[PDB]
């Protein structure tokens, strides 16, 4: 069975990811402007 | 083991490494007539003690001429192929692991192997009993035949 | 500057897309191809700006840990060599997906499959052009690991891991050199930086050479160090056609040819590099000469190759040293894809001596093979004689020890041997593979592949040849046999070779010669080099150290000393009794002592 | 001051709460701390950085603290199903005895004192014996507590008579000053004494190839959440002491480095080639520790500023990854109880993921760039090789060897046919790949940034 | 491939060899007590047929064989059909 | 590819740079300290 797997790195991903997006983001914002 | 069987293999053998050498199927199939013809042509008939040494003899003979490498077939334990597909051999038991939204998905095939396992639950004791039955002590033997079901 | 950096960076998006779901998808492999697709013809511009006008550049955009005196930083260094190599390193491995696609389509996990192969390639691509030693060892390293996942590809059966823990344990030994020199340029010259390195050592370096010699013996299978190639082949055909054929073996002298200044200084490297590829062409040709494999016997050949180049670099010409690379990928992949044709058309049976004689079988496949052996071979204006006559020519009129120039003639020899070997088993006779024949050359995919090696087969070499800047400065004068060296070995070659072969076709049995069982077991060499001093290691590592030296000794010295001390004194002292008269009167006399 | 409070008080919150969700709270606290502790790490590029008169935090503690304190979340999600069966009382107990273990690093690594430093470099010994002896398996648990115990008091037990030596035959005791007021101390014959007295403790609690007999039957034996730190931890203070206290010493340590830098260069071959053929796995990960701190212990011993850096370095990455293969270890032995390692057999077959993380694991293990466990390594090769042009042609036999065994325990327990009968294995559990994912994360994420890990020099 | 396939590629070979008329062939065919062959053909017929198909004859296994049925069973175990 | 020219000149001021900083900083040790750089320019 494949499911445990997949079913761990679509959390895993998910998470760092989660906290990701506002990271990056914030960063380029940062660098455009100020 | 036995005499007859073991210098059959003792043929079998060295006619392999013989066409290991020859090569070509032409060259191949006179050489191993002339074998054969020498394997008969010797002692197919004679006295065991004259035999063996007529063995001992041979082993010396095929093996200075054994051949650093004989052709071997891919499935055979030399191999160019040998366990290739080791990895993918999963046994049964394995799947029967997968939780119902994997189970789900084969309703056919779960179906029929429910049906297996419970012939095997079902079967198990007289395995036992008829285990228990044909058997001595214990022999050489491996295995016994059916008589009624399952075996 | 942005060009070559962007050649490089963009392999790196689908190994970031392995987490995305496309990954999973049967889709995947071809993005892949294409992505390499787009890699070269990328690859192409920097090489044509670097044609005309002939700039070259480095950049280190960002330094990665500034230590005292010392920062190291990555460098891509782009000279002549880097600029040059990687088109064909591109061209080669997206011939390689082309055909993978084909020879794996059966195969579960193949998705993987590729996902290392770019894994693989990108190192390759962190060797090639790296300036900064270090950068240059992470390369090193880590195609040596992916060589060992590929190997080990059809990890089921142990022969796979075997070879592949032979290949890295090879290497290994090799990095040990390594490392000693990275160490020493940085004692003394402080650099780890071919600028400082360069600058700075105008002395002679009496040692870190030879270590970074060892090196260059690792990855290159030098005589010392063969073996593991030939075992390498066990892995999946694809795989040894991408990597042991070139990408991979040839960086390990790719590596000496970076550092020639540093050769030049001395005299003893040109020395002994030159004393052992040499023979290492030698002796590998030999076994090359008699086997039944088609890829042991391709196998031979390549480090057989590896050794003329590595005498190339030997006799101080570095230059057509890394010619002969360029020419040499092209050759070699095509022939294990041609092989690879074979052996997945017959259900794969290496072994030439049940291969059929299938000359009209597979007419595509016997073109391709056919230039691909004469382009090895070293025909006159064909590809392979671009690099190969010049170097051995190069060789002969240049001062230096001649023994060895004669074990070049040999090999040579030998080159047009086996090559015959595999033309007669492979195609000439009347067949005797067994019957049934699946054999289906066609599928659409593997005959483009073929195809675009063959067109470079035949005209890289003389316009490659035509393109580059005249750094060999050619000698060309007396004499006239100078030339015609290179043909009539050939031509001695085939004619023993093949009258030879053909005296195997007249019936009379008999046995072997001790030279042949010589030649065709590899030499004796793995079966006493392996069985041998693994045994006394092994053994002294149980017969001794785990055993007797640390388990036996070293624990009673002191644990079980002052265990049993206190054993014999607590009995001692504690002696249970506890009559009086006893310990009383030992009042009296301990007052008497006191 | 402000790190150790809470450690501190997630006793009371342990105690408090409720029978079934222990594990959320410690987990969860523990973590925060974690972030908390790598404010820390921001050092000073000259001046040690300073605190309370008790407490300094230089750069070599740094990344230690934020190791250590790293590694108590981890070890609550590698025992949290490894007991269950237990009572919530002595549940409640154990987990206890992990973060009491913790609040004595952070107490340690900070030190200053060398006086307090000693106090609590010893009293780290108690929980951890607790842990190995009540809830280690089988019988030989009970004597492995003896070897760990033993070894470390008959080591530590003469460097603290020096210790109260020192601070009679000079002023304060104190590190600071110490490093500032420092004189040579020179032959003779007392202060060579001396000299072992100072070193001798510290080299057992980081074995040495002479001493290292408690240490595999300390792994053997513990649970574990006592193995992690055990491997982990204790080695690397018992070296980051050793550092300390070479602020004295000299010109007396180029005399005296001799036998125990043959002592370590021979035994660090040795002990690998041991490692070369152990029965069981648990062990093998152990003498593969040993073998990786004989590096070290030379790299503090030439004494070159190089090898410092390699020093602090190594420390840090052979933390991870032998606590990493530790318990990637431990989940196969709940999953076959075999210990033995050749029972496994063809596990990568029935499981994938983890095929993947003892690939990782081991890979970092033989150090192959640009792991900073590799970097680690090679800078002390520098330094040594500037010591003596010979020394490299043991530190190669070494990086042959432990890409053998290394591989070894990869292809052995992995590649290869599956057992029949082992009907036992299930699947892997969210936890184990959380778990082995928070291993190995922040060691590559760490490569990034060597510069904040290399140390003071 | 099929169990057809097999039993007509064995017996298709059987036929070739000499020592057997052909006429006198049947699947279920005796090949000691029917047919005089001995073994020393009896290898040869095995290696031979094992020949057509590439496929490997374990020893122990081969000293059964005799009856054709019992060959294409044979291959029909080892190849799973 | 010439050099052994301007790449001279540039190696003879690391020659002098390299030699004293050299002088300066050699084995001091790990701890170096200043009071060990002066015991050192005293001898």
């Amino acid at each position: 069975s494949g499911f445990y797997d997949r079913r761990f790195l679509k959390l895993m991903r998910f998470y760092i990811l989660l906290t990701g997006i506002p990271v990056a983001i914030g960063i380029t914002l940062v660098n455009v402007f100020i | 083991l036995t005499h007859q069987q073991k210098v059959l293999r003792l043929y079998k053998r060295a006619l392999r490494h013989l066409e290991s050498w020859c090569v070509h199927r032409d060259k191949y199939r006179y050489f191993a007539c002339l074998m054969r013809a020498r394997f008969d042509e010797h002692k197919n008939e004679k006295d065991m003690v004259k035999a063996t040494q007529l063995l001992r003899q041979a082993e010396e003979e095929f093996w200075y001429g054994q051949h650093p490498q004989p052709y071997i077939f891919p499935e055979s334990p030399g191999g160019t192929s040998y366990e290739r597909y080791e990895c993918y051999k999963v046994p049964e038991w394995c799947l029967d692991d997968w939780h119902p939204s994997e189970k789900a998905m084969y309703p056919d095939y779960f179906a029929k192997r429910e049906q297996w396992k419970r012939l095997r639950r079902e079967s198990w004791e007289r395995e036992v009993k008829q285990l228990q039955e044909e058997t001595p002590p214990g022999g050489p033997r491996t295995e016994a035949l059916p008589p009624a079901r399952k075996e | 500057a942005s060009l070559t950096l962007t050649t490089l960076i963009i392999l790196t998006i689908p190994i970031m897309m392995s987490n995305s779901n496309i990954y999973k998808t049967n889709l995947y492999p071809n993005y892949v191809k294409t992505t390499v697709s787009y890699a070269f013809t990328l690859s192409l511009v920097p090489l044509l700006m670097f044609m005309h006008t002939g700039q070259e550049m480095i950049i280190s955009n960002w330094h990665w840990m500034t230590l005292q005196t010392v920062e190291l930083s990555l460098s891509f260094k782009m000279d002549y060599f880097s600029v040059m190599f990687i088109p064909v390193a591109l061209f080669v491995t997206w011939s390689i997906m082309e055909f993978s696609m084909w020879y794996m389509h059966s195969d579960p996990f193949i998705n993987r499959f590729f996902k290392y192969l770019v894994l693989f390639l990108i190192t390759m691509m962190i060797l090639v052009t790296a300036n900064n030693l270090f950068q240059l060892f992470i390369g090193w390293e880590g195609v040596g690991i992916m060589s060992f996942l590929l190997i080990g590809w059809w990890h089921g059966r142990t022969d796979a891991n075997t070879a592949a823990l032979q290949a890295i344990l090879y290497n290994r030994i090799g990095d040990i050199g390594f490392v000693l020199s990275m160490a020493w340029f940085l004692t003394h010259s402080n650099a780890w930086d071919l600028q400082q390195i360069f600058m700075l050592n105008n002395e002679c370096p009496n040692m870190p050479l030879i270590g970074l010699l060892l090196a260059a013996a690792g990855k290159s299978a030098q005589f010392g160090l063969h073996p593991w190639l030939p075992s390498a082949m066990e892995g999946p055909t694809p795989v040894s056609a991408l990597l042991h054929s070139s990408t991979m073996v040839v960086a390990g002298v790719f590596l000496l040819i970076r550092f020639y200044p540093l050769m030049e200084t001395n005299k003893l490297v040109q020395t002994m590099t030159l004393c052992l590829g040499a023979i290492t062409t030698l002796f590998t040709a030999l076994c090359a000469i008699t086997q039944n494999d088609i890829k042991k016997i391709v196998a031979f050949s390549t480090s057989s190759q590896l050794g003329l180049m590595m005498v190339t670099i030997g006799i101080n010409q570095p230059h057509l040293a890394f010619l002969h690379i360029c020419m040499h990928a092209f050759f070699k992949a095509m022939l294990f894809m041609c092989s690879g044709s074979i052996i997945h058309s017959l259900n794969d049976e290496q072994d030439i001596r049940k291969m059929g004689g299938l000359y009209k079988a597979m007419p595509f496949t016997t073109t391709a093979l056919i230039i691909g052996s004469l382009a090895l071979t070293g025909m006159p204006y064909l590809t392979g004689f671009y690099s190969k006559d010049l170097i051995i020519e190069a060789v002969n009129m240049s001062y230096t020890n001649a023994w060895a120039l004669l074990m070049t003639l040999i090999a040579t020899s030998l080159t047009a041997a086996y090559s015959t070997r595999i033309i007669f088993f492979a195609f000439l006779g009347k067949p005797r593979f067994p019957p049934l024949v699946l054999i289906n050359e066609n599928n659409p995919l593997l005959i483009n592949s073929i195809k675009r090696l063959l067109i470079g087969s035949i005209f890289a070499g003389f316009i490659i040849s035509n393109n580059i800047p005249p750094m060999t400065v050619p000698n060309t004068t007396m004499p006239l046999y100078m030339k015609m060296t290179a043909l009539i070995v050939t031509i001695m070659g085939f004619m023993l070779a093949l009258e030879l072969n053909n005296t195997t076709y007249y019936l009379k049995f008999k046995y072997p010669s001790q030279t042949y069982k010589f030649s065709n077991m590899l030499g004796y060499y793995p079966s006493i080099m392996h069985r041998l001093p693994t045994y006394h290691n092994l053994s002294m590592s149980q017969k001794s150290a785990s055993s007797l030296l640390d388990l036996i000794w070293l624990e009673t010295i002191l644990p079980k000393t002052t265990s049993f001390i206190q054993m014999k004194m607590s009995i001692m002292v504690s002696n249970q009794k506890g009559l009086i008269k006893l310990y009383f009167l030992s009042f009296l006399i301990t007052i008497m002592i006191s | 001051l402000k790190i150790i409070i809470p450690t501190t008080m997630l006793l009371p919150m342990t105690w408090m709460s409720k029978h079934n969700m222990i594990w959320i709270n410690a987990t969860v606290h523990s973590l925060l701390i974690s972030l908390i502790s790598l404010s820390l790490l921001n050092q000073l590029g000259e001046n040690s950085l300073n605190f309370s008169l008790t407490f300094f935090s230089d750069s070599l503690s740094a990344p230690l603290l934020v190791l250590t304190t790293w590694l108590l979340p981890l070890m609550l999600m590698a025992s949290q199903s490894h007991l269950s069966k237990e009572t919530t009382t002595r549940k409640k107990l154990y987990i206890t005895m992990l973060i009491l273990l913790q609040l004595f690093l952070i107490m340690t690594f900070t030190a200053t004192e060398l006086i307090l430093f000693y106090i609590l470099f010893e009293a780290t010994l108690v929980p951890t014996l607790i842990i190995i002896t009540r809830w280690g398996n089988q019988t030989e648990r009970l004597n492995a507590g003896l070897y760990f115990l033993f070894y470390t008091l008959a080591g530590s037990l003469p460097l603290l008579v020096a210790l109260v030596y020192i601070q009679n035959t000079t002023g304060s005791l104190n590190f600071l000053i110490i490093h500032y007021w420092s004189h040579p101390l020179s032959n003779s014959w007392s202060n060579i004494f001396m000299w072992l007295a100072c070193i001798m403790a510290f080299m057992v609690k980081m074995p040495l190839y002479g001493l290292h007999l408690w240490l595999p039957k300390a792994h053997v034996e513990a649970p574990i959440a006592g193995s992690m730190v055990l491997a982990a931890v204790l080695l690397k203070l018992g070296g980051y002491g050793m550092m300390r206290i070479t602020t004295i010493l000299n010109p007396l340590t180029n005399y005296m480095a001799y036998p125990f830098l043959m002592l370590s260069m021979w035994g660090m071959i040795m002990t690998s080639s041991i490692c070369l053929r152990q029965t069981d796995l648990k062990s093998l990960i152990a003498y593969s520790s040993v073998s990786h701190m004989a590096l070290v212990i030379v790299a503090i011993m030439i004494q070159t500023p190089w090898s410092f850096m390699g020093a602090t370095a190594l420390m840090i990455a052979h933390g991870l990854t032998s606590s990493m293969l530790f318990c990637l270890a431990n989940t196969n032995y709940e999953r076959v109880h075999s210990r033995t390692m050749i029972l496994a057999r063809g596990l990568q077959t029935l499981l994938p993921l983890m095929a993947t993380w003892w690939l990782m694991a081991s890979l970092t293990n033989l150090a192959l760039p640009p792991s900073i466990n590799l970097i680690g390594e090679l800078f002390i090769i520098t330094a040594s090789f500037s010591w003596s042009n010979i020394t490299i042609i043991l530190m190669g036999m070494n990086m042959m060897i432990t890409a053998l065994y290394s591989l070894y325990m990869l292809i052995t327990t992995q590649r290869g046919k599956y057992t029949h009968h082992i009907n036992n294995i299930k699947a892997s559990f969210t936890r184990e790949n959380a778990l082995m994912a928070l291993h190995i994360l922040p060691l590559l994420l760490l490569t990034l940034n060597p510069k904040m890990i290399l140390g003071p020099l | 491939l099929t169990l057809e396939a097999i039993k007509d590629r064995v017996l298709y070979v059987l036929k070739l060899y000499d020592k057997i008329d052909p006429e006198k062939l049947s699947v279920n065919s005796h090949f000691m007590k029917d047919l005089g062959l001995d073994s020393l053909d009896q290898v040869e017929i095995i290696m031979a047929m094992e020949d057509e198909f590439g496929f490997e004859i374990p020893d122990i296994d081969a000293e059964k064989l005799m009856c054709p049925q019992e060959i294409v069973d044979y291959i029909a175990d080892k190849k799973d059909v | 590819e010439s050099y052994r020219q301007n790449c001279a000149k540039e190696l003879e001021q690391f020659t002098q740079v390299s030699k004293a900083f050299q002088d300066r900083y050699s084995d001091l040790g790990a701890h170096y300290s200043a009071r060990k750089c002066l015991a050192k320019q005293k001898q």
